[PDB]
């Protein structure tokens, strides 16, 4: 990683030493439900 | 005027005076609106897992 030669000049399946820094993995996942309203109150259509 | 006179003796200054008593008239209020009393299937949810 300290040099530039190595850094710029590699090849697809490789990478920086300092990449093993990289230790946390955060998973997200974005979807849809249906948030209810009645009688003034709210709640969720799907539990899980 | 001399004699008929009204005292606050023993017993009239009792405690239960103040303890039968409660607080409740004084410190509520009349909402008169209903209460919610929602179900737990509607909030939580179907459960489609399984």
């Amino acid at each position: 990683a300290t040099s530039p030669a190595a850094v710029l000049g590699n090849t697809e399946t490789v990478t920086a030493n300092t990449a093993t820094l990289l230790t946390a993995l955060n998973i997200y996942a974005k979807n849809y439900n249906v948030l209810r309203i009645m009688s003034g109150m709210g709640g969720l259509a799907y539990a899980n | 005027l001399l004699r008929g006179f009204e005292s606050s003796l023993r017993g009239s200054r009792v405690r239960t005076q103040i303890d039968d008593k409660s607080f409740i008239p004084y410190t509520w209020q009349m909402i008169d609106v209903p209460l919610a009393a929602a179900k737990t299937s509607f909030i939580a949810g179907l459960d489609t897992r399984q």
